[PDB]
RNA sequence: AGGAGGUAAAAAUGCCAAG
RNA sequence: GCUUGAGUCUCGUAGAGGGGGGUAGAAUUCCAGGUGUAGCGGUGAAAUGCGUAGAGAUCUGGAGGAAUACCGGUGGCGAAGGCGGCCCCCUGGACGAAGACUGACGCUCAGGUGCGAAAGCGUGGGGAGCAAACAGGAUUAGAUACCCUGGUAGUCCACGCCGUAAACGAUGUCGACUUGGAGGUUGUGCCCUUGAGGCGUGGCUUCCGGAGCUAACGCGUUAAGUCGACCGCCUGGGGAGUACGGCCGCAAGGUUAAAACUCAAAUGAAUUGACGGGGGCCCGCACAAGCGGUGGAGCAUGUGGUUUAAUUCGAUGCAACGCG
């Protein structure tokens, strides 16, 4: 959010707002309550998370790299 | 003129348009310039370049005050942000500190339903 | 095309004085594969301009190129929704090759008597950059600078 | 990866602003349990501790006050 | 590994066809 | 009689379980004022709208209503509907440890009774933000729509009513039995807590999968497996969850629930294709980058059409039309 670092400025380099939001809470509350589409988009967000965790623990076949 | 030395640059980088207002420390405005005022009516004002010329067109609107120290307050989602600060640095202002004052509610007002 | 990034051709130099850039210019002036006809026009227009310019042939020629040689031009690219014009920098081999085209189409619109007189008039007043050939280059720079917002 | 009061046993008290400052970020938001590796029991505990400490102005709600 | 974006991220219109 | 089922007590633990009352900060809008200058807003692009009566931007002050960022998690709790700031008051349930007690008190349940999202209805409040209706602007062949600018009911509170939902894990409740693996969460025992460990043992929960089952998809100790007890329900599609009648309701309607007639199917899962204004990858003068044409003119020639006694027949998107 707030940035000084106080001597050798020279460049913006604001990862600081990206380390908190930079769009992520603002391009979310831009519109559209939905009130239940969070409950289904959180679920597939978790479902794709645990499926790729099952995928990366199932890569060892050969595939000839 | 009052000839103040230290000032605050506010940047209202919305999705459609960007407004660069340079004030003093207290908050009283000195001059401003938007992307719509610099030409660019329509799709062109929503680009980072129109934000850049809006900051330059605001820098020479406060030449009569002799500001040398600027603290930037960026606010908004728009593409203005990371280009309209660089235009103030090239304009010959010393960037004392940057902060984002983007108003994020602590969850309450119903946002619009819009845009299917 | 899709696959091939082909290397360019092998132009032989100009016979009067060895220069591929003049040799490329006589190809853009050529029509119907009549190269000897087009070389007749180029030499007769370069000598009657070199008298008016004072400078000798090639350096009188190439100074008239930078007044029509562009540097940016628009292209119509689509990335998001509807398509708009982005100004792109012109690569240098194209850059004078696009300039030579604008001259010989400006000289073909000229209402003078012969092509030698037409092209020498167009190549001279472009050295004082007043022809319509520079006005092509000014108008490609206007709509490029009108679209400077896209980069 | 590391732990918290699972070893250095505590029943988190909100007045310990020294320890609680470790568990908020620079903007004052509570840092998630996926970062600090806190047990889910204590992450509920310090969430109530921070929310009480914000009420008594011992901790700020945001950085923009 | 998940997260966020990025000249960029879309959303102008675009009907019908019979045994 | 007995103690395993069921229940009680003692001790703790976790929790957006409920009801009441307070209060907190962030933001939106409005109101007032300072500064300040021509735009703002909006979109694919626009316009309506707002703005020189000085907006938008910025700063200070205020008034309001509503919702609770981060924590936050296929995390938790609840019979289900559901329930997220914090604090107090009142209150329900679950689970655990170690004992004590009652002694089959149990399970299920037609009718009955209660609870029951949202919308709606009644009365009285409240009204920031959203927003049916409605209005204006667009888009379009049209656009009673999507999009934009506004905007009333409603959303909020109290108290009644309605009693429905894709009220859904589309899976009734209760009990027993039957290989495993990785987790989450919440208790607890033991040991060297020596240190985040080690070993156990309970409750709830997510995912994968074995036997088995299944039409298949899949389910798989939280079964759709193997069984038992009781209940609800089904009997081709359409007509139709409609008409009529009853009951309920302020109403909207709900609930119970046909028939004539009509069709020879309707449907489920999966398969090979084709297609997609689905995705990924790739190619071609397909586009792009270029050059020269055609469409205009006059003729040549072929076809259609018309005409004629006959204008012989055939070829008719690409792939017929200087074709046989």
């Amino acid at each position: 959010i707030k940035v000084r670092e106080n001597e050798p400025f020279d460049v913006a380099l604001r990862r600081f707002k990206r380390s908190c939001e930079k769009a992520g809470v603002l391009a979310e509350v831009r519109r559209r309550e939905f009130y239940e589409k969070p409950t289904t988009e959180r679920k597939r967000a978790k479902a794709s998370a645990v499926k790729r965790h099952a995928k990366k623990l199932a890569r060892e076949n050969a595939r000839r790299t | 003129r009052k000839q103040v030395s230290d000032g605050v640059a506010h940047i209202h980088a919305s999705f459609n348009n960007t407004i660069v207002t340079i004030t003093d420390r207290q908050g009283n405005a000195l001059g401003w310039a938007t992307a719509g005022g610099s030409g660019f009516r329509g799709s062109r004002k929503s680009t980072p370049f129109a934000a850049q010329v809006a900051a330059e067109r605001c820098a020479d609107a406060v030449k009569e005050y002799g500001i040398k120290n600027l603290e930037v307050m960026v606010k908004g989602p728009g593409p203005g942000r990371e280009s309209t600060i660089r235009a103030l640095n090239a304009a010959g202002f010393r960037i004392t500190n940057i902060t984002d004052v983007t108003p994020i509610p602590h969850n309450g007002c119903r946002p619009p339903k819009k845009r299917r | 095309p899709r696959r091939r990034v082909i290397g360019q051709r092998k132009i032989l130099p100009d016979p009067k004085f060895g220069s591929e850039l003049l040799a490329k210019f006589v190809n853009i002036l050529m029509v119907d594969g009549k190269k000897s006809t087009a070389e007749s026009i180029v030499y007769s227009a370069l000598e009657t301009l070199a008298q008016r310019s004072g400078k000798s042939e090639l350096e009188a020629f190439e100074v008239a190129l930078e007044n029509v040689r562009p540097t940016v031009e628009v292209k119509s690219r689509r990335v998001g929704g509807s398509t708009y014009q982005v100004p792109v920098e012109v690569r240098p081999v194209r850059r004078n090759a696009l300039a030579m085209r604008w001259i010989v189409e400006a000289a073909r619109k000229r209402g003078d008597k012969s092509m030698a007189l037409r092209l020498a008039n167009e190549l001279s007043d472009a050295a004082e950059n007043k022809g319509t050939a520079v006005k092509k280059r000014e108008d490609v720079h206007r709509m490029a600078e009108a679209n400077k917002a896209f980069a | 990866f590391c732990r918290f009061t699972a070893e250095g046993v505590q029943e988190i008290d909100y007045k310990d602003i020294a320890t609680l400052k470790n568990y908020i970020t620079e903007s004052g938001k509570i840092v998630p349990s996926r970062i600090t590796g806190t047990r889910a029991k204590y992450q509920r505990q310090l969430a109530r501790a921070i929310k009480r400490a914000r009420y008594l102005s011992l901790l700020p709600y945001t950085d923009r006050h």
